[PDB]
C-alpha cells in the first residue's frame, strides 16, 4: 500500500513487529521458498471440537510465536469453545527496551544497523 | 427366571380336615416386543 505521500508504505517498531507476526502465523510452514520452517501449521489444525484439538492449536500457535528471535516469550491467556468457532488469545512480550538499546548501541560498532534474523 | 418375581408375604396357607387351601401372588415372565427411545441434542461450551 501507498502512505499517502506518494511513496511505499512503512510499518515500524510495534507495527513491524504486528505485521511480521501476523504475515508467519499467516503463513503455512513449508510454503515459501528458501525457508522450509517459516509459517505455521494452523491450516492442518481445522479440526474436531474437543479440548485435545485446543490444545494442539495453542502448542502450534506457542512454536511459531517462538520461533520469532524478537519474541522473548509467549503463553496462554484464555480460550473457548462455542461449536464450530474457537476462540483464543496469547500475550506476547518482546525483547525490552533495555536490550534493545544495547543490541542497537553495540551496532556502532559496525555501523551496519539492519537485521538479518 | 422362569417367573419375574413373586411376594413371600402373599403365600397363605388354610388346612382344615382333609382340604388344604392356598393363595399366591405370581408376576409373570415377559419377552420385549417393543422399544421407544427418545434422543435430545444439547449445545456446550468448554473453557480452559
Amino acid at each position: 500500500s501507498t502512505n499517502g505521500n506518494g511513496d511505499l508504505d512503512t510499518v515500524k517498531g510495534i507495527d513491524n513487529m504486528k505485521q511480521q507476526l501476523q504475515a508467519r502465523l499467516l503463513t503455512p510452514r513449508g510454503s515459501l521458498m528458501l525457508h522450509p520452517n517459516y509459517g505455521s501449521d494452523l491450516h492442518n489444525l481445522f479440526g474436531l471440537n474437543i479440548p485435545e484439538q485446543a490444545t494442539l492449536i495453542e502448542m502450534e500457535v506457542l512454536r511459531t510465536l517462538t520461533s520469532d528471535n524478537r519474541v522473548k516469550s509467549a503463553n496462554l491467556i484464555d480460550w473457548k469453545i462455542q461449536g464450530n468457532v474457537y476462540s483464543g488469545q496469547f500475550s506476547v512480550e518482546i525483547k525490552s527496551v533495555e536490550e534493545s538499546i544495547n543490541f542497537v548501541l553495540g551496532q556502532d560498532e559496525e555501523g551496519i544497523f539492519a537485521l538479518f534474523e | 427366571n422362569e417367573i419375574q418375581d413373586f411376594p413371600a408375604e402373599d403365600v397363605q396357607v388354610i388346612v382344615e380336615g382333609n382340604e388344604a387351601r392356598i393363595s399366591m401372588t405370581v408376576y409373570p415372565i415377559r419377552s420385549f416386543k417393543k422399544i421407544s427411545v427418545s434422543l435430545v441434542y444439547k449445545q456446550q461450551t468448554l473453557q480452559a
